[PDB]
């Protein structure tokens, strides 16, 4: 049974188009067409109002929590084309970065795993991919994926740092390959897998199952799985899980999780990798879980009820 | 050194001065100024001129660094040990001789030697402090050493001066101006109506000129609440304030005057955020005070959402309905020069973010009241204008998908 | 002044400059004209009087930094009106140290 | 997978995060099993000592052998999180991440306990950081956390010598520690304003103590009433040109030198 | 030496079309420096490569 | 007793002054100020009588600041009492003793007309700003910063004590001090600025209701 | 070369260059990733240093207007001093590298301590 816990008035003064918990549940930040971030402190069934951070000149798209060993840090992506980097010190939070090497609407933003760094992955509407890098001394480093999607690219998520089945196979001595890898999907239909080889970023993969624009990509966390896991969503009104055994094969599997009748804007993992999460436009949020015997079943629709 | 001190006190108390600045002193200097300095620190400030005749003493010798230093000294111990009017006078005098004697030495050189404000000059002869159990308290060994460039002492000189003209403006507050800090001291002069000199006061400390927003917005509130004798009054801080052009044309009342002082340095004073504009805003409307039109229309100019925000944080629902209405006028190609909207809504103009969730607040607010049949003619005529725009950027949204689907042939 | 009424000559445009009736574009002029008062062998001006001129400088380069949008800060007038201010200071410093020091002497 | 990651989900919802643990340490695959033991610990972790707290601690370093380092990286990480600074410290320093501790240590927590006089305070962090064992593993020791230690070193000595009536062998030790540290700290890296004026104050009173050593270094053979201590400038002069004072401390102590230097040429004519 | 920048400011000199990141408006190795302005993210890496080699030599 | 107690010379009474002040409060003495000697249309006749009984009045809170704390310590026990009553459908106990409320009604009547123009409700109020008042440019005294008088700090430090943590009990009475408090054009001034600081110190988080029950802002929205 | 070296402004590697070319050993550690390139830092530097050195005592006539750091000029080099430094370094690798049995070697043949 899920049950509503908490309500929360964002007093945004337009349509909110994010809304995300930071590491700890302590935190949520939403974003608006009114061009704001909101920051609410969320404990024991109140909140407080503690940032109203503006910046922006259009619609806020997404926000992402950095990992909190870097602090309280937030990026934001807007129409207006920018990513903004927000951070909190001594209670108070300030812009500490404007990206604006984009030549069209920024429309997701994701936080790499903390093994790599502060390292931000950003998807655009001009079809390119910008990876922003801080080494801790001196400007943000940009490699920007030029024509990652035709079009334009709509979702960004991680791979996680350690490759699923990397520490049961390791005799006691070598270091785990991280590899960085991401996901991306598109105005071109596909869901395409990033990987940086020699400081490169290539198309690892390129998947192909949807028959209109994808809308979101979410790369399951890994919890000691031996198989690599992507969920998409697209304008097609379908959901894609996709599955790899092995990452040496590069062989990804299409299973078609389910057809709704509307657009599906929206998946997103539990950080446990057993729920997920669908958000369709007929206002409703589904949860579906994988059986034992790999089927997903739906075990919740919640209905907004007022 | 016992007759020397003997010399030096017989000859300041027949006030012989001159022969006592003309002498030689062959490696006596040190000692004849330990101790004109120790007695200088020991008597009153007001009855002998110790400190005065220690800088002649060493302007004599073109010592300029350490006449500067025994100047400074003075307008510090005047400041924490003299707060009147003419202590302030001293004090100021005592600076300004000070920066004169810095600026005669090469900019090099230019900087004094102060014990840290909190080492305890334990007056020469005080009986040690004992702790409680009886035993001498260890000196802390460490006198922290400040030097004082002349950028810092030109701080200290204008709040120095700021304290002065505080005091001559009223006698009554030279007790509280004398200890004030940057700070309070900007909150006094705000209070007195020297808004020129809080301004020059807060650029020389770098601090936020907020405060003098507020209380000017409270004096010119004030002002348009008060009668014939708040109107009497006005004119004697309006004065004190460089209106650069009064033109005391016999029509002008006191409120439009400090109107045009209020304009005069939001123009010479621009904040890069709006803060000075909202500060102004939001302190006339927590009094009930309708906005100027001019202030309207500046700040619809820069920030309209924020604007937006104020309204529905005061319920003035009506200039907040009339606000949104012009706004989507603006939007819609009518009037968007008001509004600083350099392109109005087509296919190839930049997003200009519609301030949705206050409307949407404002929507809510005007709903509230089912009984007022005016807020439902207000809320109609801003859901018909909303269904303009929306059925405008469609068409605008659609058109744009036409221009990036024409195929590139070029 | 072409009386050598000094004196009178320097209180009257200490009063110009305190009074605020002045244009802003005429104040340099006006502390230009108190230069030569102000290098007078005698003290014709107070360390009271000096410091309020001090001021009416600060003042002024103050309201400069106010009037110039950071585009028009690269064109060939800026070096001579600096080399006024610094002579102005130079001035008023050796002024002020003279002034505290016959102040301070008939004060003993 | 599923199994021990869907149960130790239940066990985390209802509050036995420590059974969840338990539950996690099942799983085959070694860096699996470690990244997510890490990251129940690093959500679950709290800072503040319970006696709940410690108990499912104490369950889990000594029923679960789950290593200790790894439950004070967590609360070190959630220690960040809340801008406790000391606590963050306090934890890396138990969980044996040295590298990040001496770099915390030295931008936020060196130039505060300077500024305050606490040097017991930084002592405890850099004392445990300053092991033969340990500083092998510090990037850049010698340069900036070496620094700080030599410098409360340096005060400890002359608060004992001011104590104890103490043997010139001391005084020699100190005197060569003291001419090390006036080297030393000009190579402080300062970050902020806060850094600048702890190093001036350090810069100050290291000089101070270097004057007061070389005033004690003297036999009592130049009793001629009425001079000050005679301190031999051509050792002092050196090290003082080369300590980052404010400019208006330095132009004290180069009078004070000058005055001093005219002295000694007026005492040898 | 910095083929893409060079390029780039031909082209700025050729037409007047809108909004591209400011770039160096000088050839000589201190104008990023001097400038602070960035060059063409192509000689920027090039540059990196080839210092990395140059330091390994 | 605890006037001349100060003084070196007269140990032998110096104890007698507390039993005796708890034997004229038991008597309620503050509501017979009140009402028979405020309360007399012949008390506004002769202006020393306002003063000694100002002084009076004013006498007990800065020489025996101890008792009002017990007073404030009883009034909020007292204040339990009738809330736990209330919740149990008792009536409170007629043992209860209002030597607090009292006080504040005396305060409150004491200072509500000023036949005389003495000003003596200032004693009760700190400028916390100078006055810019530019227009009596007509005495020679340059004194600068004289600190209020001690007397004047207690008796502010009072007034706002009053205000803190104010039970429901407390309410009338303490707005009845504040209505005699603020008669005149100065202490009207400093009593708008007291209830204005008031409500200053939580805009930004709607769901605690901390705000002080004597404010503007409690005050006009409640209407 | 020195200043160039220390302008962060200027890629890692490039102040590198500039910082083996100059003796600036605190610009070159952070390019060496190795134990054989932290070994070969410490002693170029060494080497650099100790031929400055001899130049200067030798050349009457060095004006004093181009102060290279006294921390480099006054540095007093020791064979041990360098290994002391590679056991003292933050880098996990260098202290792996300086247990193998062939880098333990090297040391004392490079000291020429046989016992």
């Amino acid at each position: 049974m899920v049950s509503v816990i908490n309500t929360v008035d964002t007093s945004h003064e337009d349509m909110i188009h994010d809304a995300q918990m930071d590491y700890y549940g302590i935190r949520l930040a939403t974003c608006s067409s009114d061009r704001s971030v909101k920051i609410f402190d969320v404990k024991n069934g109140g909140q407080i109002l503690i940032a109203d951070l503006r910046g922006h000149d259009g619609p806020v798209w997404q926000v992402a929590w950095a990992h909190p060993m870097y602090g309280n840090i937030l990026a934001s992506c807007s129409y207006d084309r920018k990513v903004i980097i927000w951070k909190e010190e001594n209670g108070t939070w300030e812009k500490t970065y404007e990206y604006t090497g984009h030549d069209s609407s920024v429309n997701s933003v994701c936080w790499a795993p903390h093994d790599f760094g502060l390292v931000l992955a950003c998807g655009s509407s001009d079809g390119a991919i910008s990876i922003l890098t801080f080494t801790g001394d001196g400007p943000w480093e940009v490699k920007k994926i030029s024509n990652a999607h035709t079009i334009g690219c709509n979702a960004v998520s991680w791979a996680p740092s350690v490759i699923p089945g990397s520490l049961v196979d390791q005799p006691s001595s070598q270091k785990p390959n991280y590899i960085k890898r991401f996901v991306s999907g598109g105005c071109d239909n596909l869901v395409k897998i990033w990987r940086e080889e020699d400081g490169q970023w290539k198309e690892d993969q390129k998947l192909e199952a949807h028959s209109d624009w994808v809308r979101d990509v979410a790369w399951a966390p890994s919890i000691g799985l031996p198989t690599s896991t992507i969920a998409s969503c697209s304008q097609d009104g379908r959901v894609y899980i996709w599955t790899s055994d092995d990452a040496a094969t590069n062989c990804w599997t299409p299973k078609l999780l389910h057809k709704f009748n509307d657009v599906v804007w929206h998946v997103s993992w539990s950080i446990t990798a057993n729920i997920l999460a669908v958000s369709g436009g007929d206002n409703k949020v589904t949860l579906w879980k994988e059986s034992v015997d790999g089927q997903w079943a739906c075990i919740s629709d919640v209905n907004k009820g007022q | 050194l016992d007759c020397l001190r003997q010399l030096v006190v017989v000859l300041c108390e027949r006030s012989q001065l001159q022969d006592l600045v003309e002498f030689p002193y062959v490696n006596l200097h040190n000692e004849v100024v330990g101790i004109i300095e120790s007695r200088a620190r020991a008597v009153d400030l007001m009855t002998h001129n110790y400190y005065e005749l220690l800088y002649a003493f060493h302007i004599y010798r073109h010592n300029y660094r350490k006449a500067g230093s025994v100047m400074f000294e003075y307008g510090m111990r005047l400041g924490r040990e003299v707060r009147t009017l003419r202590g302030l006078q001293k004090q100021v005098n005592s600076y300004l001789a000070c920066l004169n004697c810095l600026r005669l030495i090469r900019p090099e050189y230019a900087w004094i030697v102060q014990p840290v404000s909190g080492a305890v000059y334990e007056r020469p002869g005080a009986s040690p402090k004992r702790n409680y159990d009886g035993e001498s308290s260890a000196v802390p060994s460490s006198s922290q050493i400040e030097i004082l460039e002349l950028r810092d002492l030109e701080k200290e000189y204008v709040l120095a001066q700021t304290r002065l003209t505080l005091a001559k403006h009223n006698p009554s507050t030279a007790a509280i101006a004398g200890s004030s800090a940057a700070e309070e001291m900007v909150a006094l002069l705000v209070q007195a109506g020297l808004f020129d000199t809080a301004i020059s006061l807060c650029q020389t400390f770098k601090l936020a000129l907020t405060s003098v927003f507020e209380g000017l917005a409270c004096k010119c509130i004030r002002l348009q609440q008060g009668g014939e004798a708040a109107q009497a009054e006005a004119w004697e801080w309006l004065a004190a304030n460089q209106l650069a052009t009064v033109i005391t044309t016999k029509e002008s009342s006191a409120t439009d005057e400090a109107w045009r002082l209020m304009i005069s340095y939001l123009d010479k004073y621009e904040a890069k955020n709006t803060l000075y504009h909202h500060c102004i805003i939001n302190k006339l409307l927590s009094h009930g005070v309708p906005l100027p039109n001019w202030l309207i229309n500046r700040y619809k100019a820069m920030d309209a959402a924020e604007l937006l925000r104020l309204y529905l944080k005061y319920d003035l629902l009506e200039e907040a309905a009339e606000l949104v209405l012009e706004y989507v006028d603006a939007l819609l190609g009518k009037g968007h020069q008001y509004f600083g909207i350099q392109a109005p809504l087509s296919a190839t103009s930049q997003l200009v973010w519609f301030p949705y969730s206050a409307i949407d607040h404002l929507r809510q607010a005007l709903g509230e009241n089912e009984s007022n049949q005016h807020n439902q003619a207000i809320l109609s005529k801003l859901q018909r204008k909303m269904d303009e725009y929306f059925q405008k950027l469609k068409k605008a949204t659609d058109d744009y998908k036409k221009l990036v689907q024409k195929p590139l042939r070029a | 002044y072409s009386q050598e009424q000094f004196s009178e000559a320097a209180s009257l445009l200490l009063s110009l400059m305190t009074a605020r009736i002045a244009p802003c574009s005429f104040w340099l002029t006006l502390l230009l004209d108190a230069l030569p008062l102000l290098e007078q062998k005698q003290v014709i001006f107070s360390a009271e009087q000096t410091y309020e001129l001090m001021r009416c400088l600060e003042d002024r380069m103050a309201a400069k930094l106010e009037s110039t949008s950071p585009d028009e800060i690269q064109k060939q007038d800026s070096s001579i009106d600096n080399t006024k201010v610094e002579m102005l200071r130079l001035a008023l410093a050796r002024n002020l140290a003279r002034a505290i020091v016959t102040e301070g002497a008939l004060q003993e | 997978g599923t199994l021990h990651a869907s149960y130790a989900a239940q066990l985390e919802n209802v509050g036995l995060w420590e059974w969840a643990i338990f539950v996690l340490l099942h799983i085959p695959h070694p860096h699996i099993r470690e990244a997510g033991v890490r990251e129940l610990l690093n959500r679950q972790c709290v800072v503040r000592e319970s006696p709940e707290s410690l108990a499912k601690e104490n369950f889990l370093i000594h029923r679960l052998c789950v290593p200790a380092q790894w439950v004070h990286e967590a609360k070190a990480i959630r220690s960040r999180r809340d801008g406790d600074r000391h606590k963050e410290a306090l934890y890396l320093l138990k969980g044996h991440q040295w590298n990040p501790c001496h770099k915390l240590v030295t931008r936020h927590l060196a130039a505060d306990a300077v500024i305050n006089e606490n040097y017991r305070y930084l002592q405890s962090f850099l004392g445990e950081l300053s092991n033969p064992e340990h500083c092998k593993h510090i990037q850049d020791w010698e340069t900036a956390g070496k620094v700080y230690l030599d410098y409360i070193r340096v005060i400890d000595m002359l608060n004992l010598i001011q104590q104890d009536e103490s043997s010139g062998c001391e005084l020699e030790k100190l005197h060569t520690k003291v001419m090390s540290l006036c080297k030393w700290v000009e190579l402080i890296h300062c970050y902020t304003a806060k850094d600048r004026l702890a190093q001036s104050e350090m810069a100050k009173r290291v000089a101070n103590i270097l004057r007061v050593v070389l005033s004690l270094q003297q036999p009592p053979e130049s009793m001629s009433d009425s001079s000050e201590p005679r301190v031999p400038l051509r050792l002092l002069a050196p090290h003082i040109g080369r300590l980052p004072m404010p400019e208006d401390y330095a132009l004290e102590e180069l009078r004070g030198l000058t005055q001093s230097y005219l002295r000694e040429l007026i005492c040898d004519s | 030496y910095w083929e893409n920048t060079l390029h780039t400011l031909k082209q700025r000199s050729m037409l007047s079309l809108g909004s591209s990141r400011p770039l160096v408006s000088e050839l000589d190795p201190d104008a990023p420096i001097r400038q602070k302005l960035p060059l063409d993210d192509l000689d920027r890496e090039d540059d990196i490569r080839l210092l990395k080699y140059l330091f390994t030599l | 007793l605890r006037g001349i107690s100060q003084f070196s010379e007269v140990l032998e009474f110096s104890e007698a002054d507390e039993p005796m002040a708890e034997i004229a409060i038991g008597g309620n003495v503050f509501l017979f100020l009140t009402e028979a000697v405020v309360g007399s249309e012949s008390f506004c006749t002769d202006e020393f009588f306002i003063r000694r009984i100002h002084k009076l009045v004013t006498d007990f809170p800065t020489l025996m600041p101890m008792k009002v704390k017990q007073l404030r310590n009883r009034a909020e026990e007292d204040a339990r009492l009738i809330q736990m009553s209330m919740q149990m459908g008792n009536e409170p106990p007629a043992s209860l003793r209002r030597d607090l409320e009292h006080l504040l009604l005396l305060i409150g009547e004491l200072y509500r007309k000023d036949p005389f123009h003495l000003e003596l409700a200032l004693e009760y109020w700190c400028p916390t700003e100078p006055l810019q008042s530019t227009s009596l440019m007509g005495s020679f005294l340059g004194v600068a910063h004289q600190r209020p008088p001690q007397r004047q700090v207690l008796l502010s430090k009072f007034v706002r004590q009053m205000s803190d943590l104010l039970p429901a009990t407390l309410y009338l009475p303490y707005l009845k001090m504040l209505r005699g408090l603020a008669s005149g054009p100065q202490c009207a001034h400093y009593c708008f600025s007291l209830l204005k600081a008031n409500g200053g110190s939580s805009a930004e988080n709607l769901q605690a209701a901390g705000g002080s029950p004597v404010s503007w802002d409690h005050f006009f929205h409640s209407l | 070369c020195w200043r160039m070296a220390e302008d962060e402004q200027f890629n890692k590697y490039e102040r590198a260059i500039y910082a083996t070319l100059s003796g600036n050993l605190k610009q070159l550690l952070p390019v060496c990733e190795s134990w054989e390139d932290t070994v070969w830092a410490h002693f170029k530097v060494m080497v650099d240093s100790l031929v400055e050195q001899e130049i200067r005592a030798s050349i009457i006539s060095f004006n004093e207007a181009n102060e290279l750091p006294r921390e480099y000029l006054e540095a007093n080099w020791t064979l041990d001093s360098v290994f002391e430094e590679l056991q003292a370094t933050d880098k996990k690798r260098v202290l792996e590298e300086n247990r193998e049995h062939y880098h333990i070697i090297q040391k004392f043949v490079i000291l020429a301590d046989v016992d």
